[PDB]
DNA sequence: GTGTGTTTTTTTTTTTTTTT
DNA sequence: CACAC
């Protein structure tokens, strides 16, 4: 009918929620598919206008309440459900994208061009939202810290990546690669979350 | 006869119920997993029998046409014991092996390796269509209609009705089989090359 | 129900069978006569989403008749044989359907049967949930089974099996 | 999500742990904290009592929480008490109480099973009894209550459900799916019960 | 037995519950006494009543249980239930002498929801023996009719007294009981002759069928599996090889599988087999409606209303394989073959046959395998043939030998199976020759004849034939006559109402039209499926076994298929002179035509006027034809020979 | 009275292979 | 299987 176009959105959008539950992969998110939101657009528009025409026509014409109303309130309807798919994608991307902001603060900060430029505005400015809450009273704290309980204080690692020399807080860590420390997870988890240290 | 089978069985319960690589009853856990699935069967691997003891792989070994059955009898009762609340007509288990012993090539099979366990390589050619046999037998006499139950092991030694009436005379093949009320399997015949 | 369920919105579009009750004119916009009017006592298709509101507001425009899946013979496969039904290829998202007709019609009978359904049902997927292989160094009636569930049924065995497999992992590690 | 998907409604095995290490366990120092009357640094903590840590005699049972037990016995430094619910004989006779009564489940403590499993892992050689026999019987009892468990799901009504003396582990396992088919049980109900 | 006993006063008061088969009963019980009242007359109704297995289960669920778990314990005690019901409400007319000694046992017939015991030959595992079981398949083999005692009645001559003995076999009693040595008591027990009293005993109609799970659904490298079916008392002869079926019935065991002495060792198995209790024929490719498809009052309105429209010829021919671009006097030609004309059985044996056949030879990947594929889903009775995969022997009759019985018989082929059908032969250039003579036969005289291993026999095949055929070379050569274009005898070609040239002429807008066809119908999804998804099938929409103006573009498929059938039962067109005058005009100026010297024009052509005007009488369902069937039919007759429009 | 012995079949129809 | 050897 009117809906087949929201119906291919929020399809791919399920879609791409398969995608993302599978495991942890951290994939990035599907392009943003300007297409089909450009093709919904024009679609609302053309309602939209159709709804102005029915309107003034009444207004010129002789057409009894009948009709006027009922076409107008399915268009209305129709703008209804075709928003709610829009709105159901676009919260999506938005959850996914608040996924990736909150498990990559103290990761990575990145392929940019699967989104548009109000996502990546409002990824921009959600990094910063969130470095001011973790700064703004509950400090003490890490807010994007680990979300697995601290079962162990002291273990072993490994280094992936060589970087070098790394002062940490009290000494410093020389990350040669294939080289085995042993020390407190504490203060080595940003180090493995960023991928240098894989041993547990 | 019967002082042995029962130690066998109870050796090879003991087996199932405690062993065990690490923290892990592995064997317990496939056969719950198993029968939650409604898959009463079970596939033992033979380097952790033989790990085990060597003394249970050296009698399965030896007569492997009488000791399965046992072998299978015991997976029941464990079956019962770890899947059913005490205070039944549970299929008895099928069992599979697996094994690393050097596979014997098909032109090296021989007068000799008779009733012993040959591992072996091919290629199927072809596969006949699922016939049924026996298991549960429900017979019934023929004249004094003394109706009893067979158990058929599947295991061919080397079976018939029973040449006598059992509890006038009723003749020498008084027994007629029951199938309405018999218990069957399927089976399958493959041709190697 | 909530607005933002993929499901839930996947599921408001489903075509249903109805028929017309007014010879409303100018519909028909993509119903193969876009200017030309639709008729009345006119069975048509109509999306779930937008019928049940055509259902209600009016005499109410659409009278819904009863779909396929909630026929006399879907409800006697129901009532015979749960566990062996194949329901992904009755509908993708049958329960959401069912529960929103009951919703409108206060079919108390259906939703007795569903409920008997999904009983019967959760027990069995609770069954091979909890079904974990173990490697001695993906069972034929596990996926057999799998291929007859809605994405419902499918999200709380994908749920109940990931609790199960981090369990044994936590336990066995 | 701020919170990830699989950890919207129930705890993770490792929640579970770290909630279980909290319990007040009694131990063996084997150091001995006790400064005589003829420096050192006091635990004082602020989630547990330093009291007990600063007042520590060498093989004389105290009462320590779990955590801090573990992290001596990383060390020679401490001895792990087994609770009286992990002997043989209670287990057996558990084991006995479970089968006389196929429709109530056992009086065991709470967390008895991740304890069970962390003091096979850490603390494998504090135990009077044979171990391969406690990790025998405690199988066994997780089997006997999941056949149990499997028995009392038959009976999944749309009001209510009452699992009385259940583990913590076992709920936390099966929250997923029977919160969330009691859930789809009581709307259908309320959907037909829309007059 | 207090058990059957229970069982038994439980299906009566099942059947007083709902009082729709008490009323079936009496409508038969009633139908029966009118005949025997009622005489060149000789149709009886059966003692069989079909059941809801829906209804028992709402009734009592665990009768339900029992009669789909163990049924060998439950149906007898049914059967002896109902049996005392339709006893109980007889007419109690005065008895025949015959029908108190001839025993008339009510069979039990069942329908509705199955669930997993809906099966096929191949998932038809062991499991399920002893289990009431409902399996679709083809029946392929049929054993000969053969009755069989089960109660022989004797009469005394020297006590003036009648003996029966009941006799019973493991194939004819659920519950095991000790066979019988199958010999008739010449002797009383006091020493007195019996002599065996034939009529008054009691012989049933037994038959053993093999049925075959579809080809279709047979997986990847495996051939279809069978099992064997044995159809007994009114079940016997009510199908065919080549019928589409689903049985419902026991799955029994018998045999002994050794166990005797004879082979302790040997792993034989035991005899496995379905007594079929019910037979509901699922026909036409559409699993689950039968080829004599039910027509609907409104169906039958509808038809009546299109029949009205001027185009409807075209519309029913372009609506037939729209997937297929072009062709429309194909798919008229094709249209017309499928309902075709009158068939006249003249007297002094001479027969006129109305099926039109149609040889259409043309260019490679030009659809013509396509469009009898089309044909085969669409036809009621379609069979399809290879000529390099057809043997004459395996296409009309072979000569084998029967199992049941141990003596020769014979086997219907590809063409005798097809009767009143269609027969849709692809690579027909490919056929054998020494077979070919054997379908001109049949194309000549709609009947083949057998004289071999003692067999003097002649088989009716009144089908209508569809070939596909390929030129000579790999394409058509225009520049040479369409005589040695064709490797076939011009004999051969006679017979033939119609032969269609297709010629894959490279155009460029009709390319790109075809190409912009193809990818839309490429590009099709399917309502249930998501894109990037194999389309699995699965087939198992048997959810309940048996019975359980306007001007569109286009109609459904089973629409069509419905007209067509209302159309050949109903209408019967009559020539008229308003057409016969048209036909031969037509006829003539044909035949002497100097563009028509390379066509084999001859009075067969007059023939396929004749019937392609009794076809377009029956597209417009007029009960005569007119004067528009005739310049219709010679417009496409002229299309077919030059081609010029 | 213990234990036997039948009835019991190689056609016609495919497929291959060497000559022709 | 069962009647005849
Ligand atoms: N007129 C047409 N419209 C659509 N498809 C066509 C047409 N002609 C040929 N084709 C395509 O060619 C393919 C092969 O056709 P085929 O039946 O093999 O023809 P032939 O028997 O002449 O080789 C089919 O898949 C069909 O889709
Ligand atoms: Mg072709
Ligand atoms: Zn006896």
């Amino acid at each position: 009918m009117y809906g087949d176009l929201g119906n291919k959105l929020v399809l791919e959008a399920k879609r791409t929620k398969q995608l993302y539950a599978r495991s942890n992969q951290d994939v990035n998110l599907p392009m943003y598919h300007e297409d089909i939101i450009r093709n919904i657009l024009k679609e609302v528009s053309n309602l939209r206008k159709n709804t102005e025409y029915l309107k003034e026509q009444q207004q010129l014409g002789m057409l009894d309440d009948k009709v006027a109303k009922c076409q107008y309130f399915v268009t209305l309807l129709c703008m209804e459900r075709n928003k709610r798919c829009l709105l159901a994608y676009q919260r999506l991307r938005t959850d996914i994208l608040d996924s990736m902001a909150w498990n990559n603060n103290g990761l990575d900060l990145m392929d940019t061009n699967n989104l548009s430029h109000q996502e990546q505005e409002y990824l921009k400015e959600y990094c910063d939202l969130i470095t001011d809450l973790k700064s703004g009273d509950l400090v003490d704290i890490d807010l994007s810290g680990s979300l697995v309980p601290p079962s162990d204080v002291f273990i072993d690692v490994r280094v992936l990546k060589d970087a070098g020399e790394i002062q940490t807080e009290y000494g410093v860590f020389n990350l040669i690669k294939d080289s085995q420390f042993f020390v407190r997870q504490s203060d080595v988890e940003r180090l493995i979350q960023q991928g240098y240290l894989q041993k547990i | 006869n019967d002082d042995d089978n029962t130690e066998i069985i109870k050796s090879f319960k003991n087996f199932i119920l405690e062993f065990r690589l690490d923290s892990q009853f592995i064997y317990r856990d496939q056969l719950r997993n198993n029968i939650l699935v409604k898959n009463y069967s079970l596939t033992v691997n033979m380097e952790h029998l033989i790990g085990y003891n060597e003394d249970i792989y050296k009698k399965l070994s030896d007569e492997p046409s009488d000791i399965i059955p046992l072998f299978e009898t015991a997976i029941t009762q464990v079956a019962k014991r770890i899947s059913i609340l005490s205070r039944n007509s549970l299929p008895t288990f099928q069992l599979i092996l697996n094994s690393n012993a050097n596979q014997i090539p098909l032109r090296d099979l021989d007068s000799e390796h008779v009733s012993k366990i040959v591992r072996l390589s091919g290629i199927i050619i072809s596969t006949s269509v699922l016939s049924s046999r026996a298991t549960y037998l429900s017979i019934m006499c023929r004249n004094c209609r003394h109706t009893t139950s067979i158990t058929i092991n599947n295991f061919n030694s080397i079976v018939s009705l029973p040449r006598s009436c059992l509890s006038k005379n009723c003749g020498p093949d008084p027994y007629i089989i029951i199938h309405e009320s018999s218990k069957f399997i399927d089976q399958q015949f493959l041709k190697l090359q | 129900m909530g607005y933002y369920d993929i499901d839930d919105v996947l599921a408001d579009g489903t075509e249903f069978p109805c028929k017309f009750q007014y010879d409303i004119p100018g519909l028909g916009y993509l119903e193969n006569n876009p200017g030309r009017p639709i008729t009345k006592n006119t069975k048509l298709s109509l999306p779930l989403w937008l019928a049940r509101i055509l259902a209600i507001v009016g005499v109410p425009f659409v009278e819904l008749l009863p779909p396929d899946m909630f026929s006399t013979k879907v409800m006697n496969a129901i009532k015979t044989d749960p566990v062996a039904l194949d329901l992904h290829s009755i509908n993708s998202h049958f329960f959401s359907l069912a529960i929103k007709w009951i919703m409108l019609f206060s079919e108390k009978e259906l939703a007795n049967v569903v409920s008997e359904l999904l009983l019967q049902r959760a027990q069995e997927l609770n069954h091979h949930a909890s079904s974990l292989s173990i490697d001695l160094n993906t069972n034929i009636a596990t996926s057999t089974f799998l291929l007859k569930l809605e994405e419902m049924e499918k999200e709380i065995y994908k749920k109940s099996h990931e609790s199960y497999k981090d369990t044994k992992r936590w336990m066995f590690k | 999500m701020s919170l990830p998907a699989h950890l919207q409604q129930t705890f993770s095995p490792e929640e579970i742990q770290f909630i279980v290490e909290n319990e007040p366990i009694k131990i063996f120092p084997r150091i001995t904290t006790r400064q005589k009357i003829r420096n050192h640094t006091r635990w004082q903590l602020i989630t547990t009592d330093d009291k007990a840590l600063n007042n520590m005699v060498a093989m004389r049972s105290t009462e320590v929480v779990l955590w801090i037990a573990l992290l001596l016995k990383q060390q020679s430094k401490c001895s792990i008490v087994a609770p009286q619910w992990l002997t043989t004989k209670e287990l057996d006779r558990k084991i006995q109480y479970e089968k006389t009564h196929p429709d109530r489940f056992s009086e065991l403590p709470w967390n008895w099973l991740v304890l069970a499993r962390i003091l096979f892992n850490k603390a494998k050689d504090d135990f009077h009894d044979p171990i391969h026999e406690l990790r025998g019987k405690i199988q066994d009892l997780r089997e006997i209550r999941q056949i149990k468990v499997l028995k009392g799901l038959k009976y999944l009504n749309e009001s209510h459900l009452q699992l009385d003396n259940l583990s913590l582990l076992e709920i936390n396992e099966l929250r997923p799916f029977i919160t969330e088919i009691m859930d789809k049980l009581r709307e259908i109900h309320t959907a037909s019960l829309t007059a | 037995d207090a058990v059957f006993g229970d069982r038994v006063r439980r299906f009566q008061e099942f059947l007083d519950t709902f009082t729709s088969y008490r009323d079936s009963v009496r409508s038969i019980q009633v139908y029966n006494s009118n005949n025997a009242a009622n005489s060149t007359s000789l149709n009886i109704l059966p003692h069989r009543i079909i059941i809801s297995l829906d209804d028992l289960r709402e009734f009592d669920r665990s009768f339900w249980s029992g009669i789909l778990v163990e049924p060998a314990y439950f149906i007898p005690p049914a059967e002896k239930a109902l049996t005392d019901l339709a006893d109980s409400m007889d007419d109690v007319p005065h008895p025949n002498a015959s029908a108190v000694s001839s025993r008339h046992p009510w069979k039990l017939s069942f329908k509705g929801s199955f669930g997993a015991h809906a099966l096929s030959p191949r998932t038809l595992t062991a499991q399920h023996l002893n289990k009431l079981v409902s399996v679709e398949g083809i029946v392929t083999k049929t054993s000969l009719v053969r009755p069989k005692l089960i109660r022989s009645v004797h009469y005394a001559a020297k006590t003036g007294r009648f003996h029966y003995r009941d006799y019973t076999d493991a194939t004819t009693t659920l519950t095991t009981r000790i066979p019988t040595p199958a010999i008739y008591p010449t002797e009383d027990t006091e020493g007195n002759k019996l002599t065996t009293e034939y009529g008054y005993s009691t012989f049933i109609d037994h038959q053993r069928i093999t049925v075959q799970e579809m080809p279709e659904m047979a997986p990847a490298g495996q051939l279809p599996r069978s099992i064997d079916v044995i159809l007994d008392d009114d079940l016997v002869d009510k199908t065919k090889p080549g019928d589409r079926v689903n049985v419902v019935g026991v799955f029994k065991s018998l045999g002994a599988g050794g166990m005797n002495q004879s082979n302790s060792n040997t792993l034989i198995g035991f005899k496995t087999l379905i007594l079929g209790n019910t037979v509901y024929p699922l026909h036409a490719r559409s699993t689950g409606v039968a080829a004599r498809q039910m027509l609907t009052d409104f169906d039958i309105r509808n038809i009546n209303k299109l029949s009205k429209k001027k185009d409807i010829f075209d519309i029913l021919s372009q609506s037939l394989a729209p997937s297929i671009y072009g062709h429309d006097h194909i798919k008229k030609a094709i249209l017309l073959m499928l309902m075709g004309g009158v068939e006249k059985n003249l007297e002094n044996g001479s027969h006129l046959r109305g099926d039109i056949n149609i040889l259409m030879v043309g260019d490679p990947s030009t659809a013509k395998s396509q469009l009898l594929r089309f044909v085969l889903n669409t036809a009621s009775l379609a069979i399809a043939t290879t000529g390099r995969g057809s043997s004459g022997v395996g296409l009309t009759a072979a000569v084998t030998t029967d199992r049941e019985t141990g003596e020769r018989r014979l086997e219907a082929g590809a063409m005798v199976l097809a009767d009143r059908g269609v027969v849709c032969i692809d690579e027909f250039d490919k056929m054998t020759d020494v077979d070919r003579v054997a379908i001109h036969e049949v194309m000549e005289q709609q009947t083949v004849t057998i004289a071999k291993a003692g067999i003097h026999t002649t088989l009716n095949a009144r089908c209508s034939v569809i070939a596909a055929a390929n030129p000579v070379f790999g394409q058509y050569d225009v520049n040479r006559d369409p005589h040695q274009n064709i490797a076939l005898p011009d004999s051969l070609l006679s017979r033939f109402d119609l032969l269609f040239v297709v010629t894959d002429d490279i155009n460029e807008i009709r390319d790109r039209s075809i190409s912009e066809h193809v990818l839309r119908t490429h590009r099709y999804l399917p309502p249930g499926y998501l894109e990037g998804e194999p389309v699995r099938e699965r087939l198992n929409l048997s959810l309940a076994v048996g019975e359980d103006t306007e001007i569109p573009k286009l109609v459904t498929i089973p629409f069509l298929r419905k007209y067509v059938q209302y159309a050949k039962e109903r209408v019967i067109p009559q020539l008229t002179q308003e057409a016969i005058n048209v036909i031969v005009k037509n006829y003539t100026d044909l035949r002497n035509d100097d563009n028509t010297k390379k066509s084999p024009i001859t009075a067969r052509t007059l023939e396929t006027l004749i019937r392609l005007a009794t076809a377009h009488a029956k597209v417009r369902l007029s009960k005569t034809v007119n004067k528009v069937d005739a310049k219709v039919a010679a417009n496409l007759l002229r299309f077919a020979l030059l081609g010029e429009d």
